[PDB]
């Protein structure tokens, strides 16, 4: 019966590749030759945010563009203001080694995780004037990667027992498992729609997921070592992803194959994090040696270095108007750009 | 979230007094606290403020040199004491809850106050005194400055309370349109420069009383006279 | 206009001695005002230590261009002016001291208490190393305004022996940083071959003493011999006083800023963008 | 045991997969293309803005 | 700026100010991180410490001689030790009188000779040496190791061959190793993890000013 299996996994394999190798007519980079080039983009430091004892991991903006929330090692998790460099809210944490954290879309909660395997969920706006714990959800047997919201009530985990999670919050129980990665998982993506989500999980393998129906849907591969970051196109049909072998590549959803591949001969470090802009027209690269780098997404092509931190640069974000980017490094430094 | 504050009576002239205030319920260090008050039967009057930390400190204009103010957070208790009382300082007192971030609302909560008796700045004016009014209509209600309130990083300063007959007041409209907690979805207001109207939809019973419209831009604080709604 | 009259006693000039000291301190002068720009510059070594010899090269290069420009007199009698350069120099080189000692204090944090811990802040250095050398020269002005300038020299008077107030704070500093010096020297022989174990002893040899004779320079431990002068017999001692201490902001330049990896990879780094 | 459970499961989870429609990718690009080019004049990254609405500049 | 935003400078201020005090303290405190398969040898040092001082991870504090210290004491573990990069030193205890050694020293190869780990240093605790003392006075014969002294007698020749063991696989010096073995009074084992991080700390530095 094994060989029979084994067989007919093989054919189902062939089946797949076939398929994918029938529609590939034209190369991307084939259209974008006859389209001018972005020029030069250069931009300049315009806040610089001080505070942290100690390395940052995270960061996260707001929906109104002018709030931000901060994670580090020393166990703190700081709100900010971006126009007056202000500093609003300081809270403290539990677990000193977090990872992640993330910003409630009406803006009333916030979350954070780490390596004690527990997801906390955080109210702002109470009525004893304090910050409160709300939720701390368990479940998970190793660390947690990453967690992002819905609404109100429904979170999204991925955690390196090789598993994916959706929560509902008021009574603190799983709705659904999602299952079938073999290594740890490193990074999460939701959809505008909020009805999908990309993952990518340290094995050189990213995957689809339907949040509602239960099951994957689409499976994708190509890169040598594993995956550090993920990211949406905004709009739903694209999405773009950055590995520990120097190199970031342009995937699509309605034709199941590989689209582009940015990367150069005189880098050989890591990536620790993408971002698109507003139109889909500049894509954002944070990278270990000591930089971030700013590619056109449609000709793969370099367009801008921004050069200021002493350290890797471990996360950076974009507003929801366009006007920022905000990029945070192991030097315990926030610096924004305009 | 309780304050309740005592030290009220008749006094003889000359004389002094202390009145405290003391917090239940919430984190008293983090906010910033004010006293205000109310004449026998007519406008507030703002009489005085501490901030957090024990720093920025200020006073009015009438009684300043007399007055002091002071705080004390491990135990949580406000002092206020007075010295030299005339015969206009006979009035109800009260104490007010503030803080002062990117989106709070200061002067959400209010005590029940305490009684005392004995025996440049902007000005702003309300339209009227006293309205006829019916249940089941709509109703609006204005008042006029004599300077813009509109300060340059895009606020607006102005305030609208409501007091029932025999309470404390509780905020209804803070910096011109925004909705106070636990209150009724019927409530708008609006307003240009040096204007301003509050306008009330499907009036329920419980809505009578008087109103009140008060600025914040800069430090004296001032009131206007009242208007009155008759069932 | 011998530098030895900062601590001469018998009244002792004499021509080659005034050259060499204007060619040292002009020496000096250009490498001190370099030693500032490279501790003002250069970021990857930030700490106490930097700011310390920032201090130092700092009151150096000012007390040293105020030397330089009031100390001969044309024999008449005394006014403001004489009392007023005597008592700026007074108060820079007695800060200076004071900076040297803060050194002395720093390597005994390093060395011999290892853990790290929280020392003085910025603020308590410049009060020591700026309060004291007031505190003196109040007290010393209060007790006999008399003895500021000379009938030749603008610089301390001989009388009543007050130039004792230039060899009892410094005396005083320098067998502290004598003892600290020994120390250190000893510990390094303990433990190079544990840091490096690949080396020949020529090497090991050379190390070690190029590190101790750059020590030898920051405590002030160079400022010794001078305090033997008092006849016309001492020539050699005066004059190796005078060849050693006309050069002391050059020789710090040397030992504390060329030969520092860091220094050189960021001066290199600042003159290709700059 | 398990693994005829695991093979079974394999099977079925790639037999579910192959079964999606597909289309070009000469169509995808110039879908992507046309988003870029509809939305161009909104992005202030990509084109600056006027020093007098701008918050940070 | 007006009669609001004012106030909003204020509660800044004072956050700084708390933030302020906190890195005053994060600088005294020496972070050592512990591993051993020995649970039993581990509980019992850990009970002992605490009384001294009287899953995921336990950190336990503690205070030796006016010095703060923190022991961390914890599947891709690559991805697990990047956040100790701020360490002082490795804790590896040891079971003795067991066979389990050859995987133990496996292990200790492959924890030692990483990447991450180029600057810190390496106690090493054998423990339970009664029951080794027992099983050498009835000997046992050493079935593969060339301890070619007194094999038929006590262990002092023995653990010099597995104290040579141990020192090899480390493909790294110019970092000391120190070794022990264990003994009922916890004072020498305060004082040894003590003499341990300070002769370290000094090497490190009598570096930086260029000896």
């Amino acid at each position: 019966e094994l060989d029979q299996l084994r067989q007919e996994a093989e054919q189902l394999k062939n089946q797949i590749r076939d398929a994918r190798k029938a529609c590939a007519d034209a190369t991307l980079s084939q259209i974008t030759n006859n389209i001018d080039p972005v020029g030069r983009i250069q931009m300049r430091t315009r806040r610089t945010l001080r505070g942290h004892l100690a390395k940052i991991y995270a960061m996260h903006w707001g929906t109104d563009s002018r709030l931000l929330v901060s994670a580090s090692q020393d166990g703190k998790l700081i709100i900010w203001d971006s126009y007056t460099t202000n500093k609003v809210h300081a809270i403290p944490l539990r677990s000193s080694w977090v990872m992640t954290c993330a910003y409630a879309p009406s803006g009333n909660y916030v979350a954070c995780g780490g390596l004690d395997n527990i997801c906390s969920i955080y109210n702002l706006k109470t009525r004893e004037g304090n910050v409160r714990v709300s939720r701390e959800l368990a479940g998970h047997t190793g660390y947690l990667s990453c967690c992002r919201f819905l609404d109100d009530n429904q979170i999204v985990t991925s955690s390196g027992d090789t598993t994916c999670a959706l929560w509902d919050i008021e009574t603190g129980q799983q709705t659904t498992t999602f299952t079938g990665h073999t290594g740890d998982v490193m990074s999460l993506s939701l959809a505008p729609d909020t009805r999908l989500f990309v993952s990518g999980a340290c094995d050189a393998s990213a995957k689809l997921w339907d949040v509602r129906e239960g099951m994957c849907r689409q499976t994708f591969t190509g890169h040598e070592s594993d995956i550090n970051a993920i990211c949406f196109f905004p709009n739903g049909n694209a999405f773009a992803t950055g590995s520990d072998d120097a190199t970031c590549r342009l995937f699509d959803l309605r034709a199941d194959q590989e689209l582009m591949t940015y990367s150069h001969d005189n880098i050989i470090c890591g990536i620790t994090s993408v971002s698109f802009s507003k139109s889909g027209r500049l894509l954002l690269a944070g990278y270990d040696d000591f930089n971030c780098n700013v590619w056109d997404a449609l000709k793969a092509d370099r367009a801008g270095v921004l050069a200021g931190h002493d350290n890797r640069v471990s996360c950076l974000g974009v507003t929801d108007d366009g006007m920022a980017v905000a990029t945070g490094s192991w030097d315990s430094f926030l610096k924004i750009w305009n | 979230v309780q304050l309740v504050e005592s030290g009220g009576g008749l006094v003889q002239p000359g004389g002094s007094r202390k009145l405290s205030c003391s917090a239940s319920g919430f984190a008293f260090s983090s906010f910033g606290m004010h006293w205000v008050r109310q004449a026998p039967e007519k406008g507030l009057e703002w009489v005085a403020y501490i901030s957090s930390g024990s720093g920025t400190i200020y006073y009015a204009d009438t009684v300043k040199g007399r007055f002091t103010i002071s705080r004390d957070d491990p135990k949580n208790t406000l002092f206020l004491q007075m010295t030299s009382l005339r015969s206009e300082d006979t009035a109800m007192y009260y104490c007010v809850r503030s803080i002062y971030y990117y989106g709070s609302s200061p002067f959400d909560f209010w005590g029940q106050g305490t009684t005392l008796t004995v025996s440049s700045d902007i000005v702003m004016t309300q339209a009227t005194s006293s309205v006829p009014v019916t249940p089941g209509e709509s109703v609006s209600i204005s008042c006029r400055s004599s300077k813009s309130l509109l300060h340059s990083n895009g606020n607006t300063y102005l305030y609208w309370f409501l007091q029932r007959p025999g309470q404390s007041p509780q905020l209804l409209i803070y910096r011109m349109s925004n909705l106070a907690s636990g209150v009724p979805d019927r409530f708008s207001g609006s307003g240009s420069g040096t204007a301003f109207t509050l306008t009330i939809s499907r009036l329920e019973a419980e809505d009578v009383g008087v109103y009140y419209c008060m600025q914040h831009l800069e430090y004296p604080l001032t009131f206007g006279a009242g208007t009155k709604l008759e069932l | 206009s011998s530098f030895a009259i900062l601590m001469a006693h018998y009244d002792v000039e004499d021509w080659k001695l005034t050259l060499i000291t204007r060619v040292g301190l002009a020496l000096s002068l250009f490498c001190l005002l370099l030693c500032i720009l490279t501790f003002l510059l250069v970021r990857p070594i930030q700490g106490s230590r930097t700011t310390i010899h920032l201090h130092l090269c700092i009151c150096l290069f000012v007390g040293s261009t105020i030397f330089l420009a009031g100390i001969e007199n044309e024999g008449g009698q005394v006014g403001l002016r004489c009392r007023l350069v005597a008592g700026l120099l007074h108060y820079c080189f007695l800060a200076a001291f004071c900076w040297m000692s803060l050194e002395g204090l720093e390597l005994y944090f390093l060395v011999v208490r290892v853990f790290q811990g929280q020392g003085l802040s910025t603020r308590w250095l410049c009060l020591i190393g700026y309060g004291v050398p007031l505190l003196i020269v109040g007290v010393s002005a209060a007790i006999y305004s008399k003895g500021y300038g000379r009938p030749r020299y603008c610089w301390l008077d001989f009388e009543q022996g007050f130039l004792w107030s230039f060899l009892g704070p410094v005396t005083f500093i320098i067998l502290c940083n004598a003892v600290i010096f020994v120390t250190t020297v000893w510990k390094l022989t303990q433990k190079f071959s544990e840091i490096n174990p690949d080396m020949k002893k020529l090497k090991k040899a050379r190390a070690l003493t190029i590190t101790a004779i750059a020590q030898l320079f920051l405590l002030g431990c160079t400022w010794v011999f001078g305090l033997f002068i008092f006849d016309d017999r001492s020539l050699v001692l005066t004059y190796v006083f005078t060849i050693l201490n006309c050069l002391q902001g050059a020789f710090l330049y040397l030992l504390h800023c060329l030969l520092n990896k860091k220094v050189r990879e960021e001066y290199r780094k600042w003159a290709c963008l700059v | 045991t398990a693994s005829i459970a695991q093979a079974r499961k394999l099977v079925e989870q790639l037999k579910m997969e192959a079964n999606i429609d597909r289309i070009k990718v000469s169509k995808a690009a110039a879908d992507l293309m046309a988003y870029c080019e509809a939305h161009a004049k909104e992005d202030p990254l990509l084109t600056p803005v006027p020093a007098s609405e701008n918050p940070f500049r | 700026l007006s009669a609001e935003d004012k106030a909003a400078v204020e509660r800044s201020k004072m956050i700084d100010a708390l933030l302020a005090r906190e890195r005053r303290a994060v600088r005294r405190l020496v972070k050592i991180l512990l591993l051993g398969a020995d649970n039993s040898g581990k509980s019992t040092f850990l009970k002992q410490m605490r009384i001294i001082h009287v899953k995921g991870i336990v950190e336990h504090d503690f205070v030796i001689k006016k010095i703060p210290f923190k022991m961390v004491d914890v599947s891709q573990r690559q991805k697990w030790f990047q956040c100790f990069d701020g360490i002082t030193s490795i804790l590896f205890m040891v079971d003795s009188s067991d066979n389990r050694l050859v995987e133990s020293m496996n292990d200790f190869e492959t924890i030692v000779n990483n990447k991450l780990f180029f600057n810190v240093s390496i106690i090493l605790f054998l423990n339970k040496m009664d029951l080794l003392v027992e099983k050498v006075k009835t000997v046992s014969i050493k079935k593969h190791f060339p301890d070619f002294r007194g094999d038929p007698h006590r262990l002092e020749d023995v653990q010099r061959y597995l104290v040579q063991c141990f020192d090899r696989k480390r493909r790294n010096r110019s970092k000391p190793l120190f070794h022990h073995f264990t003994t009922s009074i916890d004072t020498e084992n305060a004082r040894f993890i003590f003499h341990a991080v300070k002769d370290t700390i000094l090497q490190e530095n009598l570096k930086d000013i260029m000896l």
